[PDB]
């Protein structure tokens, strides 16, 4: 087509979605991790994670307001990844990289799994 | 704005 | 902080939100324009438009599944702007610029109003 | 990935 494109549009949309999350506006699901609860928007979770995409396209699970993650999932690793979903920023540190990579593999967040693998390989 |  | 950032994350999120819109997945509102109906996600509409942000933060309107726009709004102008919300791409043409600018002013989409004003000024 |  002959469209023009606003470079900062996608980043501005994500920034606003994160502002809605902060203020708990139109959040429609609670993700439960080892008795730690995280409110979010189903559509953002689906847009970021192969696991949530599969969960919320299921005819029965699409209607659930609570999703319980596998007990092996670390709440801090989940929190770091939820922050990444809404900001594009990943708080990757020596002390959390193993939990973050394990959580990203479970959530099916391929680009995160990739940078964790590379950061681990650099330290060996 | 740009030409994509 | 000491975060790393994935450059393409925001664009990838928006691309996936548009794929959900195409497949009518988790759309939670119908926008009615001169008897033309458009399904969308409230959160994306709020992230893009000052008008929808005001509508869906209202304690009564946040719960509506149908929103009727002012009868002066042109369905094609709305369609072009809805496409822009989900893609960052604006199909601005000599034949639609007046309707697009009028719709963007009503929806409170300041960056669109700005490029329309500039494109109109160049033709005078 | 970049340093923002
Ligand atoms: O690593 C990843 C990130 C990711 C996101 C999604 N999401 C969607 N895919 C396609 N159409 C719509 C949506 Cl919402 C699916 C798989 C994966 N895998
Ligand atoms: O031109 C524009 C575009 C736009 C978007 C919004 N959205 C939000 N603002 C702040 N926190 C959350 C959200 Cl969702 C408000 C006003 C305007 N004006
Ligand atoms: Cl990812
Ligand atoms: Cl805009």
């Amino acid at each position: 087509d002959s469209c023009i494109q606003f470079t900062r549009h996608a980043s501005d949309v994500l920034l606003n979605l994160n502002r809605l999350r902060s203020r708990d506006i139109l959040t429609d699901v609670v993700i439960v991790v080892s008795r730690e609860q995280f409110r979010a928007h189903k559509t953002v979770l689906m847009a970021c994670s192969g696991l949530f995409y599969s969960i919320f396209t299921d005819q029965l699970k699409c209607n659930l307001s609570v999703i319980n993650l596998d007990p092996e999932i670390n709440p801090e690793g989940f929190c770091i990844l939820l922050d990444f979903m809404y900001t594009s920023r990943l708080n990757l540190r020596e002390g959390n990289i193993m939990a973050v990579m394990a959580t990203a593999m479970y959530l099916q967040m391929e680009h995160v799994v990739d940078t964790c693998r590379k950061f681990i390989k650099a330290s060996e | 704005w740009v030409i994509p």
